[PDB]
RNA sequence: GAGUCCCAUAACCUUUGUACCCCAGAGUGAGAAA
RNA sequence: UCAAAGAGUGCU
């Protein structure tokens, strides 16, 4: 497929911030603040453009589910260039370098990590680009780091818990603007296994609307993951 | 952007593979009411015709409906807020329930509809995969649960 | 509120004209420096040197009342809002400039 | 209003308040 | 605090070790530190069980970093011995994996299994 | 009952007074709201008293972590007690409930508000940062907070420089780069002197000791039997490099260049002196600092073979995640751990991938653990 | 590379003169950015060798 | 760029007639236009994947169009098909 | 009259010399020895 | 350019 040879032709996505590289296979393109690298030995595009030598790289839509997304066709995407970012539950840049590929050095990525192992690769990796901040904090605390925060104008929640909603309320309310964006990924496995897929979403779907997030869309993540989907929702405070 | 909705992922061709037991019932006004004709009440309704357990849930439109009924059907309004009947919030301008019940179903396939309008029952059938209650002769019925 | 300030200042320019220190064209002279000012200091843009360009204002016309007094009036202290009210003011154009301003230590 | 010219805490808060008033105390 | 954490208690250590055998007869079990680290790899695993008194116990701490990047449960259990024992082979087993199968006769216990160490983490 | 507001800073400590207290009644209606975003509206119910910023970096993450756990730090508690008054109670909100006990034990006479009406006016001191303190020196909050991020952030972990691994990756691309220049540069210290004197280019095939003999031997012509037994101490005279020199200097078709042209060959070959006595040195930095860094690897195998093999994976943590068949071939390029042979190298890729796990994820990596490694690779080397 | 020289680590920077280096307005930048830097502290052996 | 090369034209070409290359695989039904803003670009493989995605320098070429010709197999499928679409018509 | 602005200060191919490699490669996963 | 009409941004 795509081998390393080969050609491709890179062209924006519909979505500011997002490229697509057509060929034989078409793949979901991005390009790189640190020029040169991988993150997660990801694979990535050179350009040669009026010449410096510009470089991209590949999203793996099964590896990150924002970009899973991106492959279902979500209609609107908070996340976009010169938007303050807030994603929550920061194994690793895998996809957080992806996140901040979309913002640019104008915009910054907030992410958000718990446990302390992953959080070492979480640093090395801000490192390489200056705009992400690491603050590896328990996100059902926001008030430890306050401390940290400048306001987002969108939030992601990656995190795995049960009681996600909650993490994502308390942030919402402290840091999120009014009309603000909010994208939760939801693996109903880890909410409720007993009940089938579907009800876990619809019961999700219900926290949002009482802690005053008018939620948009979801979109299941069938081929790339199971039991998946990515709702995205509006903070209305009002 | 054009939009095409996808088909739920729960949906085996017509067959919902999703809605199992304990299952979860919407409850129209006309519902409420007829119930009350048949000496039916709500949630053995369910649970004899159904034999599961049934969590009946109440929208803020419905809710709103039977208040503006009036003094005529106070008792509507009261079993409606019996507590085994759990609220589903609402974030919409109209206080039309029934434009609010198909929007659900059609967003999310584990829920079955119990309503008997003849509005809301042929509209819904076209919906794939959502079981229909109503209530007729002497207890209620389903239609569209392969479960039965 | 442009003309709040500008009633305040009515009172004391009755008082120098009734005592005769300045005529009403004199009178209406300083009313236009005054006027002119208090839109610069309520405007945008305005700076703590705005401030400073008016404070220094009536201080030079708290001096001439003072030499008209002794010069027209021969007394040391008309006993009238006239003896009190620029210093009264100058506090007052201060606190403004410093709440507005609270960065210029120099104002301060 | 809390204001600098007066202690308003009633007791030495800081290592040097004690330390002066140890002296005054002990002076007359 | 330790780096040997989360560790099964005695209980939960049973029912762990339980998993292991019946996997090991139904070929749903590969048993080693360098071959739970494909599994990993190519995301096929339900969990890893390694042991927590391995010398030294630095040997295993490279699978953590692949499961909770990957979002897979996991548990230390006191004894490498008993793990191997379990396993169906003749020698101590460090770390052992669980792979994913929808398709087999022993879904629901592991899925049982599962739930619990999701709690202990 | 609001009066006075706590809001804390990368830059500093901000207290607020309370001019006007927001309807408690309709706080969720949306007027009230949008006077909230509204910078005109906000202004109206605080204004900005106190900001004390903090001395430095140090000072800041101490607070960070106190204002963490909910305690109150002597810089917290100076900017309170100069502020609020003495007093029935004074009434104070904080974003923190947890914080609250500790201000009520260090004074008695404030009383803590956390509700969300507190929590609407904090969100509102954020949303508009710099532009309530009315031009006071803050700094810029959004690169403080990110500097207080790594501050904060990296406190919990007890991430260490000495964890730190990518100096390796620099030194060895910067060693290549120096070996490469250093010879390049070389290579044309033998032309540039090869027209004045090409037999001595052939003398002496050691690049190094050309430069070196050419900064003394200038001008051919110049010959003299002390200055032979100069260019004799140069290396030894075991090769005759010193009497042929001298022949060869004697006699001998080289164009005599200028002296410009002399200027530069010395000049530029000093160049290439100064980066091979450099190479040695950044050589000796990356030896000692592997055994600081990754002992068992360094002793298992070597220095800078297990810094290319670090390389290769992009970071010893890199290294250390990957399995045992893929090390083996991450120096199968290059000939990094090089049937019989073929075994030894797939055992000790397997035992090399063991040793950058125990440098790794381990704070104070030692070479016990790594020489007892190296004798079960040598055991292994006499059974075949 | 000169305000390697001058300068070692960001403690110096607040102190340390780049007037010859750089004008006024640029060299107080960098002493501006140098306590509100972002990066880690190095040792002697790091900084002899980047010297 | 104005007055585009022949090559670059060639391989916008291929990808909108991608449907055609290959027999075994489809595609979903696209109308592709030029984009307005555009770049040509190399794919960088990893160390790791040197036996799995990464072919021999001789067959790294400079456009996407010339190494389908180093492709005998895609060779040999276009020639059948010609001749029966010439036999045809 | 007439492109510096797609490195002729260069890309690619061929030949030559130097040093390694022909074990599988997301390598496989329980035998080996008697 | 003036000349008349819209739609956002900053700020009191």
């Amino acid at each position: 497929g795509a081998r390393g040879g080969a050609k491709v032709v890179i062209e924006p996505h519909r979505h500011a911030g997002v490229y697509i590289a057509r060929g034989k296979e078409d793949l979901l393109v991005t390009k790189n603040m640190a020029p040169g690298e991988s993150v997660y030995g990801e694979k990535r595009i050179s350009v040669e453009e009026p010449p410096t030598k510009v470089e991209y790289r590949v999203w793996n839509p099964f590896r990150s589910k924002l970009a899973a997304g991106i492959m279902g066709g979500l209609d609107e995407l908070f996340i976009a260039p010169g938007k303050k970012v807030l994603y929550l539950g920061a194994a690793s840049g895998t996809s957080v370098s992806h996140v901040s590929d979309v913002v640019g050095p104008e915009g910054v990525v907030y992410a958000v990590e718990f446990s302390h192992r992953p959080g070492r690769e979480l640093i090395s990796m801000a490192k390489k680009r200056p705009n992400i901040i690491p603050i590896i904090e328990d996100a059902r605390h926001p008030q430890k780091y306050r401390m940290l925060i400048g306001m987002v104008d969108c939030v992601f929640a990656d995190v795995a818990q049960p009681d996600q909603a909650r993490i994502i309320a308390l942030n919402s309310h402290m840091f999120l603007k009014d009309q603000g964006g909010v994208v939760i990924s939801i693996k109903a496995n880890c909410i409720d296994s007993t009940v089938d897929a579907e009800t876990v979403f619809a019961r999700e779907v219900q926290k949002l609307r009482e802690e005053r997030i008018k939620p948009l869309e979801q979109l299941t993540l069938e081929p790339y993951e199971r039991d998946h989907c990515i709702v995205v929702g509006r903070y209305m405070r009002s | 952007t054009r939009n095409i909705p996808q088909v739920s992922s729960a949906l085996f061709f017509q067959y919902n593979q999703a809605i199992k037991p304990p299952y979860q019932v919407l409850i129209d006004t006309n519902f409420i009411n007829f119930s009350i004709q048949k000496k039916v009440d709500i949630v053995r309704g369910m649970m004899d015709c159904l034999l599961a357990k049934c969590n009946p849930l109440i929208t803020d439109c419905v809710m709103a409906e039977l208040e503006k009924l009036g003094p005529k059907y106070r008792i509507a309004l009261k079993l409606a807020r019996d507590p085994r009947i759990k609220r589903l919030s609402c974030s919409h301008k109209g206080t039309y329930a029934d434009d609010c019940l198909v929007h659900r179903v059609l967003q999310h396939k584990c829920y079955i509809v119990a309503t008997n309008d003849a509005g809301l029952k042929q509209r819904i059938r076209k919906i794939p995969g959502i079981p229909l209650m109503s209530v007729g002769g002497h207890a209620y019925v389903i239609e569209k649960l392969p479960d039965v | 509120k442009t003309r709040y300030y500008l009633e305040q200042c009515i009172p004391e320019m009755d008082d120098l004209v009734e005592k005769g220190l300045f005529t009403k064209n004199e009178v209406s002279l300083i009313m236009k420096k005054r006027t002119d000012f208090e839109h610069r200091l309520n405007s945008r843009g305005s700076s703590i040197n705005d401030y400073i360009k008016y404070i220094n204002y009536e201080s030079n016309v708290n001096k001439l009342r003072a030499k008209r007094c002794k010069r027209i009036l021969q007394v040391k202290k008309t006993n009238s809002l006239s003896d009190w009210s620029i210093q009264q003011r100058i506090g007052f154009i201060y606190q403004r400039g410093t709440n507005k301003f609270p960065q210029d230590l120099k104002f301060w | 209003h809390a204001s600098a010219f007066t202690r308003t805490q009633d007791v030495p808060q800081t290592e040097l308040q004690e330390k002066v008033d140890q002296v005054l105390q002990e002076s007359n | 605090n330790p780096k040997a954490f989360p560790l099964a208690d005695a209980a939960l250590t049973q029912q762990i070790l339980d998993v292991v055998q019946q996997a090991a007869n139904l070929r749903q079990l590969k048993k080693g530190a360098n071959e739970a680290t494909k599994t990993l790899n190519r995301g096929i695993s339900e969990f890893i069980i390694m042991a927590a008194d391995c010398e030294p116990i630095e040997i295993l701490l490279h699978l953590p970093l692949l499961c909770e990047d990957k979002n897979v449960p996991y548990v230390f259990v006191p004894s490498r011995v008993a793990l191997g024992r379990a396993c169906g082979v003749s020698r101590p087993v460090i770390a052992a994996s669980i792979t994913t199968n929808d398709a087999s006769a022993i879904k629901t216990q592991i899925y049982a299994v599962k739930d619990k160490i999701e709690t202990l983490l | 009952p609001i009066e006075y507001l706590l809001f804390e800073e990368p830059t500093g400590y901000a207290v607020f007074k309370v001019k006007l207290q927001q309807d408690d009644i309709g706080s969720r209606l949306k007027e009230v709201q949008e006077q909230i975003n509204d910078f005109g509206a906000f202004t109206k119910l605080i204004e900005l008293v106190s900001f004390a910023p903090f001395k430095g970096a140090a000072e800041a993450l101490e607070n960070a972590n106190d204002i963490s756990e909910g305690l109150v730090s002597e810089s917290l508690k100076a900017i309170l007690d100069l502020n609020l008054p003495k007093a029935k109670n004074i009434t104070l909100a904080i974003s923190d409930k947890n914080l609250g006990p500790s201000i009520k034990e260090e004074f008695p006479y404030v009383d803590c508000i956390s509700n969300e009406l507190a929590q609407d006016l904090i969100r509102g001191v954020r949303l508009h940062g710099e532009k309530l303190f009315k031009g006071l020196q803050s700094g810029d909050l959004e690169r403080a907070q990110l500097g207080l991020g790594h501050a904060y952030s990296r406190a919990k972990v007890k991430f260490s420089v000495q964890k730190n691994d990518n100096h390796i990756i620099q030194a060895i691309a910067l060693l290549d780069q120096l070996d490469k220049d250093i010879n390049t540069f070389a290579m044309r210290v033998k032309e540039w002197y090869g027209w004045h004197f090409p037999e001595l280019a052939k003398l002496v095939p050691d690049n190094y000791t050309f430069a070196k003999l050419v900064l003394f031997i200038k001008d051919k012509a110049s010959l003299n039997d002390d200055s032979l037994h100069d260019l004799a101490a140069l290396l030894n005279e075991d090769s005759g490099i010193a009497q042929r020199v001298i022949d060869n200097a004697r006699i001998s078709m080289g164009q005599d260049i200028s002296e410009t042209d002399m200027e530069n060959v010395c000049v530029f070959a000093q160049r290439v002196a100064s980066l091979a006595d450099y190479r040695r040195q950044l050589y000796d930095y990356l030896c000692e600092k592997m055994h600081t860094v990754a002992p068992n690897l360094s002793e298992l195998i070597g220095e800078v073979i297990g810094a290319r093999l670090i390389s290769h994976a992009g970071s010893l943590t890199n290294l250390s995640k990957q399995a045992a068949s893929t090390v083996q071939i991450l120096g199968a390029e290059k000939a990094l751990f090089r049937k019989n042979k073929g075994r030894i190298s797939r055992y000790l890729a397997n035992k090399c991938s063991m040793a950058s796990r125990i440098d790794n994820y381990s704070e104070e990596p030692s070479n016990v653990f790594g020489s007892v490694l190296k004798k079960q690779v040598e055991q292994r080397l006499e059974f075949y | 590379a000169r305000i390697i020289l001058t300068m070692g680590i960001r403690s110096k920077a607040s102190e340390t003169d780049l007037s010859e280096i750089l004008p006024e307005e640029i060299e107080e930048r960098v002493k501006t950015a140098a306590e509100v830097s972002m990066g880690t502290e190095i040792t002697q052996t790091d900084l002899d060798n980047i010297n | 760029d104005d007055n585009m090369r022949r090559e670059v034209q060639r391989d916008l070409l291929l990808i909108k007639h991608r449907a055609a290359l290959d027999p075994k695989r489809h595609y979903k039904k696209q109308r592709w236009e030029v984009p307005e803003r555009f770049a040509i670009g190399t794919i960088i493989e990893d160390k790791s994947e040197f036996y799995s995605s990464r072919m021999n320098r001789k067959e790294r070429k400079s456009t996407i169009l010339e190494t389908l010709m180093g492709d005998e197999a895609s060779n040999k499928y276009f020639k059948r098909k010609y001749n029966e679409i010439q036999e045809k018509s």
